[PDB]
């Protein structure tokens, strides 16, 4: 019952570049957060774009599921399934 | 000026998190909580020089460790902190941090530190290490174990009396402008 966080510290891995530590604002738009990270790696077209579970479940990341995105979470920057 | 990246590893508790608070805030952590990780920053004058220094927290348990090794890529020199009053987090040292710095940062420089030195004389603390068949780390066992890890020095502090906090950090930037053979 108690509500989410509404900041919450990941890191994103960038299969080639350098891993990304950083906290999200879980008020901003999740396409907002892609765009900060691809602007990080010098990549453009951040709608192309998505953030996947890096672990073995490997879940993509909706604005209906952010909110179960704990502390300390591994994601993945890769390419928008759709 | 000049930025170098430290990041700061070791067990749970042994006093990371407070080393670095008060190091870059002057002020003592009130309670504790668990680090997942934290950036901070200082401007530091070192041998007349200002550095800036980008400074990061880690969290010390198994659970995190995948997400700690995230934080190692670019790293200038690493402060390995072992408890004065726990030797378990000393044996890690040799067993854990020290290897794993160097796994994933070859070569990169090693500054060793003992915490909480506040606590070495102790009463109660010595009383409870006793009952664990156990006693505070000495400085001449922190010495050997830098020796053995080949760490740029070993130093001690206490974050909480603000004891050699200063010359901590001072060291590590020293570690990365002025590299020893
Ligand atoms: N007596 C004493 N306690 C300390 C010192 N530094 C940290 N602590 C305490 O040790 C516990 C863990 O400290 P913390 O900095 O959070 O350790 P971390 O888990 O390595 O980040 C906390 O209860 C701190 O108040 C110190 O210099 N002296
Ligand atoms: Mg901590």
């Amino acid at each position: 019952m108690p509500p989410p966080a509404d900041i919450v510290k990941v890191a994103i891995e960038w299969p080639g570049a350098y891993p990304k530590l950083m906290e999200i604002d879980q008020k901003k738009p999740l396409s907002a957060i892609i765009k900060e990270v691809c602007d990080g790696w010098s990549l453009a077209n951040h709608e192309y774009f998505a953030l996947q579970h890096a672990d073995s479940s490997n879940f993509y990341i909706t604005e209906k599921n952010r909110n179960e995105i704990k502390n300390g979470t591994i994601l993945r920057l890769t390419t928008s399934p759709a | 000026m000049q930025s170098i990246k430290c990041v700061v590893v070791g067990d749970g508790a042994v006093g990371k998190t407070c080393l670095l608070i008060c190091y870059t805030t002057n002020a003592f952590p009130k309670e504790y909580i668990p680090t997942v990780f934290d950036n901070y920053s200082a401007q530091s004058a070192v041998d007349g020089r200002t550095v800036n220094l980008n400074l990061w927290d880690t969290a010390g348990q198994e659970e995190y460790d995948r997400l700690r090794t995230l934080s190692y890529p670019q790293t200038n020199v690493f402060v390995i902190c072992f408890s004065i009053a726990s030797p378990p987090s000393y044996e890690n040292v040799r067993h854990k941090w020290h290897p794993e710095v160097c796994h994933h940062c070859p070569d990169v420089p090693i500054l060793l530190v003992g915490t909480k030195k506040d606590l070495r004389a102790q009463p109660d603390t010595l009383r409870r290490l006793k009952e664990q068949g156990q006693a505070p780390i000495t400085p001449q066992q922190g010495q050997a174990l830098a020796k053995q890890i080949h760490a740029v020095r070993y130093l001690e502090c206490s974050a909480l009396q603000q004891d050699g906090v200063k010359e901590v950090f001072a060291e590590a930037v020293r570690a990365v402008l002025n590299p020893t053979p």
